[PDB]
DNA sequence: GACTATGCACG
DNA sequence: CGTGCAT
DNA sequence: AGTCATTCATG
DNA sequence: CATGAAT
C-alpha cells in the first residue's frame, strides 16, 4: 500500500522509499502532499541478484515499486515521477537497505539511475539544543559541521546523535532531509558500466568465496 | 482437594472483584489530580526516574519496561498507548508527555512502537509532581511491597478540568472534555474567597470547555446544566471560511473540526457525499493539511449552493458534532457525578491538605537543624573540653554518652556533633551560626503561621495558582456562541 | 543542495559498512568470552542492575527496556528472543539466564512475550562478569556517550567452546557445538602447563562435544580434523530402546535426539513415514514426553521388522542428522576459522591479561591504603600538635597545606587526615593500625608476585579454573562411538 | 485451535480452558497428555447475555469451545470430557474471564455445571523460597497458609506474590494446579435456578442501571 | 510492525 | 460505530 | 499475542 | 528448508 501525491506530474514528483512503516508514517505528515508520496520497506529487502525471478515478481513491495512508477522492468520510461528518494536510517541496517534497492534499480529498472532520477537523502546525524519553552536546536550531517555547531551553542549544549528516522518528528523530517529548500540530496550517477556490473555482483551475489576475498582486501578490521 | 461453590455466589464475588478495580484503579479519574492510575505511575516513574523534560529524551522502551516492573502490573501495550495519548497536542489541552518520533496524528494513524520512539516528561507535568518529596501526600506499596507509590499527586494546577477524561468501566462512564489552564485557575481562585460561589458567577469565569482543536460550541443553556448536574449536551462546528475561485467558483474551507474526530475519515464521509451525489454542490474534496496548519477545501462546481451545502453538512457529516458531558471523577475511593463545583471543591481542598502537610514537612526540617545548630553553638564555648572529652571515650556511642551525661546535650546534638570531620574545627564562628539560626526561626514561625491560620493557607494557595497560570496560560481555541 | 556519487562507489562503502559491523558487532562471536554483543550487553547491564541469581526475579520486559535504552541500539525483539535463548536447557550446556514462566520448549513452542516473563541472570554467568568491577578489561562508551559498557567479560571458564555458537554474518558463518565445562577446564589447563600440545594429546581430555540433548556421536576420525582445522563433519543418532508389547508386538523407544531438531516436527514426520507407508514396520508413532522426561514410542504390528524399521528412520528422518564445524570467532577484531587449539590459547592468554590486569588493581588499592595508613600512625605520636594546627587553620584545604608545608604528610595524607571525625579520635591505637599495615605489605608482595613471575600467574590461573570444575561440573550427556 | 489428549476417554478427560496464548503454552507443557487438554482463550471472552446470537456462534472460542466438546448447545450430553477445568490468572481481569464463561455455560450448557462438571482451578497466590543450586520453594493459597508457610521457612526467607499464571513453569504449573493428586479444584454446583439467573442477568446483562445499584449496594469501596 | 476480537457505557 | 485501558 | 517476509552462509 | 540476531 502506498501514500500517493494529490496531483499528477511527472515534471517533479517525489518518491520516498522509506525504511519501515512507521517512519514512512512521520514521512507522510511532514511533506507536501501536492507533490510527494512515501512509501514505506516493510523490512528488509528482496535481494534481487541472489533470487530467481519468479521470487523477486512474487515480493510485495518490488511490486509496488513497479505498478507505482509505470515504466516496467522491458522498462520503457517516462511515466511516473521525476525523482525517486530513498530515506533510511543512517546506520549499518539503513546502508544494507540501500545497497539492496539500488541493486534492484541498477538490475532492472536500470535507465532510470543513468537519467539521474535516483537519490539517497542524508537525515542528519545529530542534533545539538541549548531548557524547555526557551530551547533552541540545530543541525549537522557530518564530523566537522558539529565542530562548527558545538562552537556556536558552545559550553552547556547538549548533542543528540540520532540513531534513526524514527526519533524525530515531522517537522524535523521535512526540515532536514524533505523540504526541497533545505534538504541535502546524493545523486546516484554510475561512471561506468563494467566495474559497476562486478561490484554489484561480487557484493549482492549468489557466490561468496568473492564476496569473503573482498572483505579480506577491503574492510580494514583495523 | 476438592472445593464447593454455587454459581451465584462465584459470579457475584469474583465480578464484585472486577468491577471495584475497574471502577476505581483502572478507568475513571481521580476528582483531585484528574490522573487514571497508569498515567500517575507513568508520570511518577518517569519523573523519579530522572526523565524530566530539562533533561535528555529517553527510549520509551525503558520508560515502559520499568513503568512495568516496578508499578503497573499490566501490558505494557496498555501503559505505552497511554503514554502515547499523553504526547498528543490534539487530545490532550495540555500535553503531558513529549514524544519523538511518530506518535500517530489527527488523520488517525497508527503511532510509531515503543521500540522507535524517545520520551520525557513535559514541562507542566512537574507541577502535578510538584513537592512530592516533601511528604505532601498519601503512599502505598507498589505490588512488589519493594517501593512506595503516590495513590495521588500533589497536582500543582486543576488537571481534572484542564485535560479532561474519558472514561468507559464497570456501570460507570466518565466524559469530561478539555478547559482553559487560566479560565479554570480563575473560577478555582473564586471558590476559594467565596465558598459558597453560585454556578452562574463561576461561569462568567469558567464558561464552557476549550478543546484542544479549538473550533464553535453552541448550548450556554446546556453547558450550565452540565457545569451543574454533570451531564449535557453542547454542540460543536468546525470552522468554516468562503474561499472564491476565479471562474465563477466558490470554495468552503475548514480550518478547525471537533475534538475527538478523524480528520482523514471525516475527509472520506465528505468526498463519498459528492460520489454517492447527496448533496447539490458537490465538486472536488481535498484535504490540504501539512504540519503547521490544518486545511480542508471543499470546492464547488458552478450553482455555487454553498449555504445549502455546508449546511448539509453540518447535519449529515461530523464536521458537526454534539459532545457529552458525563462528569464522573473517583471521590471518596468510588464513583460520583459531578459539575464545575464539586470537582473545584474537591481540587481546594486538596491543595489545602498538600498546603498543609508540605508546610508540616518543612517546618520539622526546619526545627531539626535548628535544634543541631543551637548545641553547634554551645559546643563552641566549650570546643577544647569537649574534644578533651571525645578522644577520653571508648568508642563512638561512648562519647555521644559522655556528652550528654556531663554537658546535657542531646541524642541528635551528640550526634551531629560526634561525626564533625576535623577541618569543620577550621571555623568556630558563633556568628555565622547565629546567622542561620535567625532564618532557621524565622522560617518556623511563617510555617507556623500557614498551618493554624486558614486564611494566610488559602493566601498561599492563590499565591500559587496564579504564579502557574501566568507561567502556563494559553489564550482560548474554542469559541462560545 | 545536491551531491553525486557513482553507484560503484556508493554500493563499496554502504556495504563495507554493513559487512563490518554484521561480521564483528552483530553475529559472530568473540573466541573469548564466546559472546556476541546482544548475549554480552544482556548479561552485562542485569548484572549491573543487581539481576543476580541469589535475588528476586525481574520482569523481563524491564530487563529489555533497560539494555535497549543503555546499551544496545536495537530491537527490542532482538534482545528479547536472544535473552530468552539464554534461559534454554537444550540450546545451552550451560544456560546464562533464568527465566519464570513459558520460555519455549523442544515441540518448538512460541516463548510467552516479554510482557509475561520475567528473568534473573544465572549462577554461573557471574562467573563471565567476575572481577569486571576491578578494572579487568577493556571498556567503551555506550552509544549515549553516557555510560561504558565492557567489549569483553572477564570469562572465568570458557564459554566459547562450552556453550558454542551460531551463526550467520556476512561473508562467513560460524557454528560450534556445546561442549563438557569440565572437560575443556581440563584440556585449556593442560595446555596452560604444556603450551605447544599437540591436538592428539588434547584430544584426550576434550574428545568431541557434549550437546545438552545428549545422544550418539560418531566420527572420532571427523573430530578430529574439526578440531585441527575448524571444520568437520560429524554424525548424531538419536538414543534407542526396545520394548516388548504383550501380543507378539515390538516398540521403539526414542529418550535423546540430536542437538537443535524440533521434537514435535521430527514425530510429525515419522508418523508420516507410517501413513504414505514408507517402510514396513509402520504400526502407531506416540509422543509420549511430559516434563522431566523424553519418550517418544513408535510401536510395530506384528511382522516385527525393528532392525530394518529403525535402520530406514535412521536415514531418512532426522532421528540421525549429521552436524557440521564451522568455528569462526572474532580473534584481533577480525574473523578467523579455528580450532581446539587457538579457541583455548586466546581464551588463556585472555585470562592472563584479565588476572594481570586484576592484580594491578588490587595493588594499587592496596599501596594507596598502606600509604594512608603509615601517616595515620605518623599522626597519632603527634595528635595534639595536629588537631591544634587544624583548629588554626582557615579553612579545609588551608589545614591541608599546612600539615604538608609543618609535618611533610602528603596530599592523600592530608585528606584521609583532615576528613576523619571526630569519633576516630576516640581510638588512638598505634597497634591495630600496624596490624593492617603487616597485612597490607604481605599482599602487596603476594600480587607483586603474581604481576611479575608467569609461573606464580600461570599458577593462580589453573587454581581458578579448577575451582570453577569442581562447582559447575556435570557427567557427560554425548557418548562418543 | 485446541491442544487434545492423546485418548478419547469421557471417563476422565480434562478440557483446561486458560486465559491466553502464552499461558496455555505453559499449560501444554507441563501436563498429562494422556488424558487432559489446553484450549486458550486470546483474550477477553464474548458476553454470551450481552450479545446477538449471529455474534455468539460466530466466535472463534465458543465454537471451538462447543465442537471440541460435543454435545451441542438443543445441548444433548454425554461426550466428551469429564471435567471442564477453568484456569485463569488470580487477578481482577482473570475473575472477570470466569464471569464470561460462566455466564456462556450457564446459559447454554446449563446440565453440564448440574451434573457438576464445571470447574475453577486455583493458582496459588505465593511462593516461599529460603540461595541458588540450594534453594527451597513451598506455596501458599491463602491469608493464613502464608502465615503457616512464613514460620515454618521463617526470617530470612523471601516471599513471591504471583500476579499470573505466566509467572511459573510447567513443572510449577503441574505441582500446583494440573497434578490431580495436589491440585486443589473448585466444582461450581447451583444452588437453585431463578436466584441464580437473576445474579446472572443483573451483572452480565444488557441493562446497567440495575448492575450501576447491586455495585452501590453491594461492592464496598471502603 | 499491521491485523485481528473482545469487555465496559453510551449516544 | 467508536471512545481508551485492559486482555 | 500468532502470522507474516526478508538478509546473511551452508548442508 | 531451517538456524539466529537484525529489519
Ligand atoms: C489476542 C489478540 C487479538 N485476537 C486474536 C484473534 C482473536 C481471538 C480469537 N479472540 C482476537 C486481537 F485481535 C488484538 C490483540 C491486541 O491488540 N493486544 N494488545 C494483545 O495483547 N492481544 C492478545 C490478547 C493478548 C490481542
Ligand atoms: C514487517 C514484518 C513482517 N512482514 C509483513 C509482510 C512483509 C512485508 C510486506 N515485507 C514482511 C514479518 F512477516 C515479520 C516481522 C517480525 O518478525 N518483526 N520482529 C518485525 O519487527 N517486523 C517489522 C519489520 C519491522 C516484521
Ligand atoms: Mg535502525
Ligand atoms: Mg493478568
Amino acid at each position: 500500500k502506498l501514500t500517493p501525491a494529490q496531483s499528477k506530474n511527472p515534471a517533479k514528483n517525489e518518491l520516498y522509499l522509506v525504511e519501515g512503516d512507521s517512519a514512512g508514517g512521520s514521512a507522510k505528515q511532514g511533506r507536501d502532499r501536492k507533490f510527494q508520496a512515501i512509501l514505506p520497506l516493510r523490512g528488509k529487502v528482496i535481494n534481487t541478484a541472489k533470487a530467481k525471478m519468479a521470487d523477486i515478481l512474487k515480493n510485495e513491495e518490488i511490486n509496488t515499486m513497479i505498478y507505482t512508477i509505470g515504466a516496467g522492468v522491458d522498462f520503457s520510461i517516462e511515466a511516473n515521477y521525476d525523482k525517486i528518494i530513498i530515506m533510511t536510517d543512517a546506520d549499518t541496517d539503513g546502508a544494507h537497505i540501500q545497497t539492496l534497492l539500488l541493486t534492484f534499480f541498477y538490475r532492472y529498472m536500470r535507465p532510470l539511475v543513468e537519467a539521474g532520477h535516483v537519490y539517497i537523502a542524508l537525515p542528519p546525524l545529530y542534533k545539538m539544543s541549548k531548557k524547555g519553552k526557551k530551547e533552541e536546536v540545530a543541525y549537522a550531517w557530518t564530523d566537522g559541521e558539529l565542530e562548527e555547531l558545538r562552537k556556536q551553542f558552545g559550553k552547556g549544549a547538549t548533542l543528540q546523535r540520532y540513531k534513526g528516522l524514527g526519533e524525530m518528528n515531522a517537522d524535523q523530517l521535512w526540515e532536514t532531509t524533505m523540504n526541497p529548500e533545505t534538504r541535502t540530496l546524493i545523486r546516484v550517477t554510475i561512471e561506468d558500466l563494467a566495474r559497476a556490473e562486478r561490484r554489484v555482483n561480487v557484493l549482492m551475489g549468489d557466490k561468496v568465496e568473492p564476496r569473503r576475498k573482498w572483505i579480506e582486501d577491503n574492510v580494514k578490521f583495523t | 482437594n476438592i472445593q464447593n461453590m454455587s454459581l451465584e455466589d462465584i459470579m457475584g464475588e469474583r465480578f464484585g472483584r472486577y468491577s471495584k478495580y475497574i471502577i476505581q484503579d483502572r478507568a475513571l479519574p481521580d476528582i483531585r489530580d484528574g490522573l487514571k492510575p497508569v498515567q500517575r505511575r507513568i508520570l511518577y516513574s518517569m519523573n523519579k526516574d530522572s526523565n524530566t523534560f530539562d533533561k535528555s529524551y529517553r527510549k520509551s522502551a525503558k520508560s515502559v519496561g520499568n513503568i512495568m516492573g516496578n508499578f503497573h502490573p499490566h501490558g505494557d501495550s496498555s501503559i505505552y498507548d497511554a503514554m502515547v495519548r499523553m504526547s498528543q497536542n490534539w487530545k490532550n489541552r495540555e500535553i503531558l508527555v513529549e514524544m519523538h518520533g511518530n506518535n500517530g496524528s489527527m488523520d488517525g494513524d497508527p503511532p510509531a512502537a515503543m521500540r522507535y520512539t524517545e520520551a520525557r516528561l513535559s514541562e507542566i507535568a512537574g507541577y502535578l509532581l510538584q513537592d512530592i518529596e516533601k511528604k505532601t501526600v498519601p503512599f502505598a506499596w507498589n505490588f512488589d511491597d519493594t517501593e512506595k507509590e503516590p495513590t495521588v499527586l500533589p497536582a500543582a494546577f486543576p488537571n481534572l478540568l484542564v485535560n479532561g477524561s474519558t472514561g468507559i468501566s464497570a456501570g460507570y462512564a466518565t466524559d469530561i472534555p478539555p478547559h482553559n489552564l487560566a479560565e479554570v485557575i480563575d473560577a478555582a481562585v473564586y471558590m476559594i474567597d467565596h465558598p459558597t460561589a453560585k454556578i452562574d458567577k463561576l461561569m462568567e469565569f469558567l464558561p464552557g470547555p476549550d478543546f484542544p482543536t479549538g473550533a464553535i460550541i453552541q448550548g450556554r443553556d446546556e453547558i450550565k446544566k452540565a457545569y451543574e448536574t454533570g451531564k449535557g449536551r453542547v454542540v460543536v462546528r468546525s470552522k468554516t471560511e468562503i474561499e472564491k475561485l476565479k471562474g465563477g467558483k466558490e470554495q468552503i474551507v475548514i480550518t478547525e473540526i471537533p475534538y475527538e474526530i478523524n480528520k482523514a475519515n471525516l475527509v472520506k464521509k465528505i468526498d463519498d457525499v459528492r460520489v454517492n451525489n447527496k448533496v447539490a454542490g458537490i465538486a472536488e474534496v481535498r484535504d490540504e493539511s501539512d504540519r503547521d496548519g490544518l486545511r480542508i477545501a471543499i470546492e464547488l462546481k458552478k450553482d455555487a449552493n454553498t449555504e445549502l451545502v455546508l449546511n448539509y453538512l453540518f447535519k449529515y457529516t461530523d464536521l458537526q458534532i454534539n459532545y457529552n458531558f458525563n462528569m464522573v471523577a473517583i471521590d471518596n475511593f468510588t464513583p460520583r457525578q459531578v459539575g464545575i463545583v464539586p470537582i473545584l471543591s474537591s481540587y481546594i481542598a486538596h491543595r489545602r491538605e498538600v498546603i498543609l502537610a508540605r508546610s508540616r514537612f518543612d517546618k520539622e526540617k526546619a526545627e531539626k537543624r535548628l535544634h543541631i545548630v543551637e548545641g553547634l553553638i554551645r559546643v563552641i564555648s566549650i570546643l577544647d573540653e569537649v574534644i578533651a572529652l571525645i578522644r577520653a571515650s571508648e568508642n563512638k556511642a561512648d562519647a555521644k554518652e559522655n556528652l550528654k551525661v556531663s554537658y546535657d546535650f542531646t541524642e541528635e546534638q551528640a550526634e551531629a556533633i560526634v561525626t564533625l570531620q576535623l577541618y569543620r574545627l577550621t571555623n568556630t564562628d558563633v556568628v555565622v551560626l547565629q546567622e542561620e539560626e535567625a532564618e532557621l526561626r524565622e522560617k518556623i514561625a511563617m510555617l507556623a503561621a500557614i498551618i493554624g491560620d486558614e486564611r494566610t493557607m488559602y493566601n498561599l494557595m492563590k499565591k500559587e495558582l496564579r504564579e502557574v497560570k501566568k507561567k502556563f496560560a494559553t489564550p482560548r481555541l474554542s469559541s462560545l456562541e
